[PDB]
């Protein structure tokens, strides 16, 4: 193809010239991304015996990630040829893409994640969507976590040494500083007018996903709204419900909490923190296979625990896990015996367990209130969160408009 | 701020907690309408603690206890302390629950409640 021809020369060695430059590497990636016949191009490179060389010769890990994500993303019939060539290139040259934020993904796993993700984005309807909102510039206080700011928890600096010691020393006050920002939930909502709340909603949902795999997408990363819409369709929810759950979490979230959340999880301790947009617990994502609809079985079951914590910091994986978890809590509720949940019945008189099996459009509002309680806490043990139901319900009212 | 059960249990109500008398002691619930409120309970108990529990010195004596952890929600895993100290020929038992995403809570308020409790 036109593209295979261009790449072959871009990466070729000549006498006394055995180095592909950064500039050439970037032109290769750009050419891959602009290709109208990506399968044909890979077929052509493999026929040339140039496919292995392509992977071997685009060296710096940041460029290797763009290369690999782009190829994994756009290929179909030739996907496994590219995959085999990558594997070949990794023999006695193993580092690959596994550096920086991506240190918990072996290179072939990075390839497979991108392929599966791209396929899911195409199939589920979130491959592309222009931004409809703008990130906040806040750095502290409620609504200064990734939901508001678009700043990826894995990009945050190490917690400062002094605070790290206080945290380790179980210092009550420092622990609070890196914990949920809110005490009095109703007091916080009273700070906001209806338009303020709608504006937080638009910021949350309208900005592009903060993704660890931007080149797995055909163009720019889609807005979170597009992904929540796709997750809602997949799990028979509504995006308003998913948005309400996440907006409530993100109000009760700060930049500092994001740093603690992620750093503790990948530290020597492997903490079981709640991570990302929906504040999904690491062990929970594993136990209920929350990445099922974006990643095939082999890739999922091979992820290390720290790799799972990392994916929960990638907005699209988090949105889907959150939605899949919401549908789990709802399904589980529909299997319960209301007579055996008298505290739940007392708090939410209009709760209809059988309705949980259907679409939220048809749930009583008390179902949303109860699920909110049973999202922040252990679900359906008849122990309730006093504050979370109204907090999530307020976010829901805003989205429902 | 002191509380006295007819069975002789006397304890201090924690500041900011609503109190309620139970069959053998008292239940306490954190005030307001929190996301993740602490709950505490204290009771006079005749049956001794189970064997092979952990121990810690508490004030002037010792206490036997166990912390149980269970899957929770976005606020973290559910934790529950169960603790007992000898009070005469009997025991005073305190249990307490809380969610945490940062590992095991200190249960400071719970230990303080058990520590100052007596059967007078
Ligand atoms: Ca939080
Ligand atoms: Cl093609
Ligand atoms: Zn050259
Ligand atoms: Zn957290
Ligand atoms: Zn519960
Ligand atoms: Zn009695």
């Amino acid at each position: 193809t036109a593209t295979s021809d261009l790449i072959e020369s871009l990466i070729s060695y000549s006498w006394d010239d055995w180095q592909v430059t950064r500039q050439e590497a970037r032109r290769v990636i750009a050419a891959i991304r602009n290709d109208n016949v990506p399968d044909a191009t890979i077929a052509a490179l493999d026929k040339s015996g140039s496919l292995i060389k392509l992977f071997q010769r685009v060296g710096p890990p940041e460029l290797a990630r763009s290369l690999i994500a782009s190829i994994a993303g756009r290929t179909t019939m030739q996907r496994y040829q590219a995959r085999n060539a990558l594997i070949r290139s990794l023999i006695n040259n193993p580092l690959g893409t596994q550096t920086d934020n991506w240190i918990y993904f072996p290179t072939i796993t990075f390839f497979d994640i991108c392929a599966d993700l791209a396929d899911a984005a195409g199939r589920l309807g979130f491959a592309a969507a222009g931004a409809t909102g703008v990130a906040s510039q806040a750095i502290q206080g409620p609504f200064s976590g990734v939901g508001a700011t678009g700043v990826n928890p894995t990009d945050l600096p190490s917690i400062a040494f002094g605070d790290q010691l206080k945290l380790l020393n179980k210092d009550p006050a420092t622990v609070t500083k890196y914990s949920n920002p809110l005490g009095d939930l109703g007091a916080y909502l009273s700070q906001l007018s209806p338009q303020d709340k709608l504006n937080q909603a638009q910021t949350l949902v309208g900005q592009p996903i903060s993704t660890l795999f931007p080149d797995a997408y055909p163009g720019n990363p889609p807005s979170r709204a597009k992904v929540m819409s796709a997750a809602a369709r997949k799990y028979d929810l509504t995006p308003q419900l998913i948005g309400a759950i996440i907006l409530a979490e993100q109000r009760d979230q700060t930049r500092d909490e994001d740093a603690k959340d992620y750093q503790a999880a990948v530290s020597i301790k492997s903490a079981n923190t709640s991570i990302g947009l929906g504040q999904v617990v690491v062990s929970t994502a594993i136990k209920y296979e929350l990445f099922t609809d974006l990643l095939g079985q082999p890739v999922r079951r091979g992820l290390s625990r720290k790799a799972v914590a990392t994916l929960l910091a990638s907005d699209e994986f988090n949105i889907f896990a959150t939605a899949r978890y919401i549908r789990y809590v709802a399904n589980l509720a529909s299997q319960q015996d209301l007579r055996k949940l008298p505290k739940t019945r007392g708090a939410f008189p209009s709760i209809d367990l059988r309705a949980y099996a259907g679409n939220p459009r048809n749930w009583p509002r008390d179902n949303v209130r109860a699920l909110a309680s049973e999202y922040t806490s252990r679900p359906w043990d008849d122990n309730l969160s006093p504050g979370w139901p109204m907090f999530v319900d307020d976010a829901y009212a805003t989205f429902l408009d | 701020m002191t509380l006295t059960h007819p069975n002789g249990l006397v304890v201090e109500r924690p500041v900011g907690f609503d109190a309620r008398r139970s069959a053998e002691g008292f239940r306490f619930d954190e005030g307001g309408k929190l996301r993740n409120p602490r709950q505490l309970e204290v009771q006079r108990q005749d049956a001794p603690p189970p064997p092979d529990l952990a121990s810690r010195r508490l004030g002037d004596g010792e206490a036997r206890y166990k912390v149980e952890e269970d899957d929770g929600g976005s606020a973290g895993s559910e934790y529950r302390l169960w603790a007992a100290k000898p009070a005469g020929a009997r025991w005073i038992v305190v249990s307490a629950s809380e969610q945490s995403e940062d590992g095991e809570p200190t249960f400071a308020l719970a230990w303080a409640l058990l520590e100052r409790a007596r059967l007078q």
